[PDB]
RNA sequence: CGCGACCUCAGAUCAGACGUGGCGACCCGCUGAAUUUAAGCAUAUUAGUCAGCGGAGGAAAAGAAACUAACCAGGAUUCCCUCAGUAACGGCGAGUGAACAGGGAAGAGCCCAGCGCCGAAUCCCCGCCCCGCGGCGGGGCGCGGGAAAUGUGGCGUACGGAA
């Protein structure tokens, strides 16, 4: 049967690992058939089983990563893979908050002398 | 004892102030208030300490 | 020599696997220009560096 | 204020008090390593004038450099060429010893930024300088909008690009008829514009 | 004597494969590489050989992180968002 | 306290242990050298068929990063057979060949029949 | 070798001048870029004048030009004080100010 | 002898951060020739140029006068035209060689230390509560911990400023 990624997401991790360990038995059985010499229908199923295993492992890893980022959602210190990976110089910038402070002198200067909107007659 | 460098350095810094001619503006700090007046001074100063946090 | 190291033996293994002729079915392809394998190596002629 | 008294006090370096203090401090710094951390600024009013603020993230390193000119690093005699360039002994380095001390501090402490430096003593073979260093990632610097300019990636290794005061004095820049050769960005920027041929479309 | 007879004694090697640059220029007896200078932290390159620089530049190899960086640049390095599902 | 020796040694201070406020990576890595990934395929060659028939062994192509212990405990789980000994070599192909000798009560060709090589 | 009659010319082409040659093929490209930047600024300050602040009446020094008059950098503090305009409010209504200027006359 | 401060200095797989290396067309700081020309050659010229070394950014550097001028005076920096192959340097030989004024492109100004006045009025970190939460921030608590009087913050900087 066609193993789809849409219907693996509602399943539990143990019944996902059961399907993974069944498909790995399927790969070992197909690779024995490859070296003994088998049908082309058995030979062309290797690519089918390999991508299904990639699909199951992708679903398992994506689910685990989503639960990890749900657990570390409100915490100050989180693991570096869950921290945002932009470029290194962009991660070493100042915050919105830090670039949006101005001193008490510049605060009263902007208050006392704002930039006026004006026009000059021709 | 072969002492470490910082111990040896501070100890022979303490000897250089006994060897070298100390000028009087630095020597005047060696002349100090004695044992009984200091306790009276700090006893008075304990009544005027600034407030804590 | 017979006293090889692991990295030298692995390099020799790869250079053994690249020394096979082209498969017969590749020049039935549409966008094909390869007539044969021009990167071939013989042990007597080209001495592989090292 | 006491700082005005300490400032005028350090201007009398030939007096008995200052010749005692400078000699004993030069002896003390001669017994330490060539580069080490000072726990506090030795000369606080001058550190304050150069931009040191006594708060967290401001670091002081004391450093010594060897005095004299620059011998040309060439084997025995044998600097091969015309008689103009046979000079080896009496040559002089184009940058000051304070500027050498700033980059020797800043290379060893590459996570910090050099602000300024000041002289604290010398003898026949060493000159002693203290360098003001700023941590650009401490929050006391990051959240202070007066000193958050140093955190920017433009100001990485000012002491190596000649943007501090000591390395700035050696570039020959300034306003006037005495500094015509650095009009533009620098001496090399003046040279590029003066030796760049402008070939227009219509000539 | 100095030529054909002398070429028969070449049986022990000076250089081996370098573990940083992959070229056979790691001098076994000086423990350094004549191509990249492996025990030095900085790779050796010079402006007197422009041809040697263009054999090892950022465009020479796989670019397995920089070519994803160049693609991610066009969307402002967006992260942690998905396209809207069906 | 007296200084018995004229040598000053650095006194041993207290060294605390790592108690991080966050793990550096979120999850432990999955063991990619799995029992299925460590054994790729057996050989069906005439040099391996005599090796199976006569010496009561099996011949496998295994992963190159595999120990004899790992090959032993991998055969014991995939094929439910204990191992007398494991002898490995590395081919000029680059692949690792493993001669896995079974117990005297298990028969290697009757194991080979159910796995497929015959 | 010199010819019969001519000038003694000193061409300054003894360095490697061919490396530092500035061609002007991007001159009509920079004129369009400056014009688009000028119009974008003029749309950004919508009722404010496109030239900017008003520049003062300024005499030129150095006797070849002492009869001409010119636009200066800014109005002086004496001029703003006589006119009754505060120096920190003048820059908000488009009056150019520089404090370096003196008024001898 | 012991105890408790402070100073100076160590050790930690201590808690949280940062740097290394690459590319390098353009930029900044050093170092730095000889071919060549002088019909030779040594000063000069090549040339502060090639090579060498260090450091960045999307631009860099410079930058708001210890300025130009000698006028009825201009007024930060950078770039273009002109000044100008000029003043000047030079075995005054070969050759080298700016700046001011003027016309434009652009145009934006500012902050400390000191000197003073305010009860350190200032800053950082950890625990808890709720929110924001993918550029780690906001208010509320903590007889919580530190930094700082060997000076943090507010006013205030040469155009004067404070009461
Ligand atoms: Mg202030
Ligand atoms: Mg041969
Ligand atoms: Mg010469
Ligand atoms: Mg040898
Ligand atoms: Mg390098
Ligand atoms: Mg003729
Ligand atoms: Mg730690
Ligand atoms: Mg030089
Ligand atoms: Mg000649
Ligand atoms: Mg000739
Ligand atoms: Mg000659
Ligand atoms: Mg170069
Ligand atoms: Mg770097
Ligand atoms: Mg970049
Ligand atoms: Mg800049
Ligand atoms: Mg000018
Ligand atoms: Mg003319
Ligand atoms: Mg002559
Ligand atoms: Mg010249
Ligand atoms: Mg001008
Ligand atoms: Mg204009
Ligand atoms: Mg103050
Ligand atoms: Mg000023
Ligand atoms: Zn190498």
């Amino acid at each position: 049967a066609k193993i789809k990624a849409r219907d693996l997401r509602g399943k539990k991790k143990e019944e996902l690992l059961k399907q993974l360990d069944d498909l790995k038995v399927e790969l070992s059985q197909l690779r024995v058939a490859k070296v003994t010499g088998g049908a082309a229908s058995k030979l062309s199923k290797i690519r089918v089983v390999r991508k299904s295993i990639a699909r199951v492992l992708t679903v398992i890893n994506q689910t685990q990563k989503e639960n990890l980022r749900k657990f570390y959602k409100g915490k100050k210190y989180k693991p570096l893979d869950l921290r945002p990976k932009k470029t290194r110089a962009m991660r070493r910038r100042l915050n919105k908050h830090e670039e949006s402070l101005k001193t008490k002198k510049q605060q009263r200067k902007e208050r006392l002398y704002p930039l006026r909107k004006y026009a000059v007659k021709a | 004892v072969k002492w470490p460098r910082y111990i040896r350095l501070q100890r022979q810094r303490a000897i250089l102030y006994k060897r070298l001619k100390v000028p009087p503006a630095i020597n005047q700090f060696t002349q100090v208030l004695d044992r009984q007046t200091a306790t009276q001074l700090l006893k008075l100063a304990h009544k005027y300490r600034p407030e804590t946090k | 020599s017979s006293h090889k190291t692991f990295r030298i033996k692995r390099f020799l293994a790869k250079k053994q696997k690249q020394n096979r002729p082209i498969p017969q079915w590749i020049w039935m392809k549409t966008g094909n220009k390869i007539r044969y394998n021009s990167k071939r190596r013989h042990w007597r002629r080209t001495k592989l560096g090292l | 204020g006491a700082y005005k008294y300490i400032q005028e006090l350090w201007r009398k370096k030939q007096s008995d008090v200052m010749r005692f203090l400078l000699r004993v401090r030069c002896w003390q710094y001669r017994q330490l390593s060539a580069l080490h951390r000072a726990p506090r600024p030795t000369r606080p009013d001058k550190a304050r004038r150069l931009g040191y603020k006594a708060k967290q993230g401001y670091v002081i390193y004391r450093i010594r450099v060897r005095r004299g000119g620059r011998k040309r690093p060439v084997p025995k005699g044998a600097t091969y060429g015309k008689p103009v360039h046979h000079g080896v002994n009496q040559l002089k380095f184009a940058r000051s010893l304070q500027s050498v001390a700033e980059e020797r501090a800043g290379r060893h402490c590459g996570a910090l930024r050099v602000l300024n430096s000041y002289w604290v003593g010398e003898d026949s073979t060493y000159k002693f300088f203290e360098v003001i260093l700023i941590d650009p990632f401490h929050k006391a610097i990051r959240r202070n909008p007066d000193t958050q300019w140093i955190t920017k990636p433009v100001h990485k290794h000012r002491e190596m690009r000649g943007l501090t005061s000591a390395g700035r004095k050696s570039r020959g820049l300034g306003k006037g008829h005495k500094f015509h050769h650095t009009i533009g960005g620098s001496r090399r920027a003046a040279w590029r514009r003066r030796n760049t041929l402008q070939l227009h479309r219509y000539r | 004597t100095k030529g054909t007879s002398s070429f028969g004694k070449r049986r022990n090697k000076t250089h081996t494969l370098c573990r940083r640059c992959g070229s056979k220029a790691y001098h076994l007896q000086k423990s350094t590489c004549g191509k990249c200078g492996y025990p030095a932290k900085r790779k050796r390159k010079y402006n007197w050989s422009a041809k040697a620089k263009r054999r090892n530049t950022t465009g020479t190899g796989r670019m397995r992180h920089l070519k994803i960086v160049y693609r991610r640049f066009r969307h402002g390095f967006r992260e942690g968002t998905t396209p809207k599902p069906k | 306290k007296i200084r018995t020796s004229p040598t000053f040694r650095r006194p041993k201070t207290l060294r605390l242990r790592r108690q991080p406020k966050y793990p550096r990576k979120s999850a432990p890595r999955r063991n990619k050298l799995d029992h299925y990934a460590i054994i790729k395929f057996p050989l069906t060659t005439e040099s391996a068929m005599k090796k199976i028939e006569d010496n009561n062994t099996l011949v496998f192509i295994v992963d190159v990063k595999a120990n004899k212990h790992q090959i032993k405990q991998a055969v014991k789980k995939l094929y439910d057979i204990d191992v007398a000994k494991v002898n490995t070599l590395i081919r000029p192909d680059g692949e690792k060949k493993a001669y896995v000798r079974l117990a005297p009560d298990y028969d290697a060709l009757d194991v080979a029949n159910k796995i497929g090589i015959i | 070798a010199p010819s019969r009659n001519g000038m003694i010319l000193k061409p300054h082409f003894h360095k490697d001048w061919q490396r530092r040659v500035a061609t002007w093929f991007n001159q009509p490209a920079r004129k369009i870029r400056r014009r688009k930047a000028r119009q974008a600024r003029a749309r950004r300050i919508a009722p404010r004048p496109a030239a900017g602040p008003i520049r003062p009446i300024v005499r030129c020094p150095t006797v070849r030009y002492h009869t001409k008059v010119r636009a200066g950098r800014g109005f002086s503090l004496e001029e703003l004080r006589v006119a009754g305009i505060h120096k920190k409010v003048a820059r908000t209504i488009g009056i150019s100010v520089d404090p370096r200027r003196r008024n001898k006359s």
